[PDB]
């Protein structure tokens, strides 16, 4: 099995990726940074990583006595 | 005081039955009858009614009087007693119209009643309004606060989940750039395989 | 929400012509408050942290953000407006009672004069004194008319 062989060596080669966040890219951030601007902000527009604080507002009433 | 219904019978307008009755005991039926033609023959055989001119004025005057009574009294009649039945029919309807005024009015007055007892449900109507605002405003609020909680967790799961995508990509191109980067021991056994095709 | 079911004609019927904008615009807001607690159901769906352990490969920030969560203190609205609205239906019950204490006076009074004219004497045994007490109308302006016939000319 030549190419079976062959394969092994390559994984081999992606897995020594300890310091390597993507596997020797020197690119692919420039558009990465693009894809995430979309994500974020069509999650929302905080700090998502943290917890949300909640406003809460109440009710309007009126004067409903018989004038 | 009601007044009686009829008169006292009188007999030719100028003699009442009490005197014919009270000469039947004694004098029979022809007893009155034989008493005034004694008295008229009596009066005219000793000149105490002096036939005259004025014999003739009383006789047309008499005349007139008995035909207009006998002529125009039904009508005078039946004139006097519908003029009393209308001022009854009148009265009766005025009388039937302050029943009906006074009815009216207490009915009305009940109506208003019942629709003074109906009166509670304004104020009602405005205590559902204020609890079902407050019941939309709470289950608003527990949606706010469960969706936003949601949506920071579904962001991490999927920054994390197009990262894992992205770089598994990178990952398999860069296995493919290395093929590239590099013994036709194979090359014969398929032809050894390929002639055992037959 | 344990609500009050309304009859809304009878609620029309007891609404007086100063405030029928008001009554419609409290009855349109009726309407739309009914048809939204329909809509979003009652308690949120909670969820179970298992698809958010096993794939938030953050430091322990899925368990605190749950935390924070088992742990929230949702703020309830108190309502601060039944009371006073029911004390106005106690201030208007008040008013409501005494006008039907004044409406029972005047019905017993109506009867008393049904009572009266239906007992009349017949009218073909009657003074005009008797007359001028029943239907009082019927009685001679001896005030502006004083000579006779006591009445213009032309109503004789």
């Amino acid at each position: 099995q030549k190419l079976f062989v062959d394969k092994i060596r390559e994984y081999k080669s992606k897995r020594q990726t300890s310091g390597g966040p993507v596997d020797a890219s020197s690119e692919y951030q420039q558009e990465l940074e693009r894809e995430l601007f979309k994500l974020k902000q069509m999650f929302g527009n905080a700090d998502m990583n943290t917890f949300p604080t909640f406003k809460f507002e109440d009710p309007k009433f009126e004067v409903i006595e018989k004038p | 005081p009601p007044l009686p219904e009829y008169g006292g019978k009188v007999r030719y307008g100028l003699i009442p039955e009490e005197f014919f009755q009270f000469l039947y005991p004694k004098t029979g039926v022809t007893g009155p009858y034989v008493l005034g033609t004694g008295l008229i023959l009596y009066a005219l055989s000793k000149e105490i009614y002096v036939i005259s001119a004025e014999t003739f004025t009383a006789l047309s005057v008499l005349g007139v009087m008995v035909y207009g009574i006998k002529k125009y009294g039904p009508f005078v009649a039946d004139f006097a007693d519908k003029l009393n039945e209308q001022k009854l029919a009148q009265l009766e309807e005025a009388k039937q119209a302050s029943i009906q005024h006074i009815q009216n009015a207490i009915d009305t007055e009940k109506s208003q009643q019942a629709l003074v007892q109906k009166r509670h449900y304004l104020f009602d109507v405005q205590r559902n309004n204020i609890a079902m605002a407050l019941e939309v405003t709470y289950r608003e609020r527990l949606y706010r606060v469960y969706k936003e909680v949601k949506n920071r967790l579904d962001y991490h799961i999927s920054v994390q989940n197009m990262m894992r995508r992205k770089e598994q990509e990178h990952m398999i191109n860069w296995v493919e750039k290395h093929v590239v980067q590099s013994t036709i021991a194979k090359c014969i056994a398929d032809l050894k395989l390929l002639a055992k095709k037959a | 929400l344990a609500l009050k079911t309304i009859d809304w004609v009878a609620f029309a019927e007891i609404i007086p012509q100063n405030q029928k904008a008001i009554a419609s615009s409290l009855k349109s807001w009726n309407e739309t408050l009914t048809s939204r607690l329909a809509a979003l159901p009652e308690n949120p769906p909670a969820i179970d942290w298992a698809y958010y352990k096993a794939n938030v490969a953050k430091a322990g920030l899925v368990d605190d953000f749950e935390k924070k969560f088992n742990a929230l203190k949702v703020p309830v609205p108190e309502d601060k407006y039944t009371a006073q609205v029911d004390a106005e239906e106690k201030e208007d019950v008040k008013s409501c009672a005494e006008w039907v204490s004044l409406s029972k006076a005047r019905i017993v009074e109506y009867e008393k004069e049904m009572e009266k004219m239906k007992n009349l004497i017949p009218f073909d045994q009657m003074t005009i004194e008797d007359l001028n007490e029943a239907f009082p109308e019927t009685k001679l302006d001896k005030k502006k008319y004083p000579y006779w016939p006591h009445q213009p000319i032309e109503n004789l």
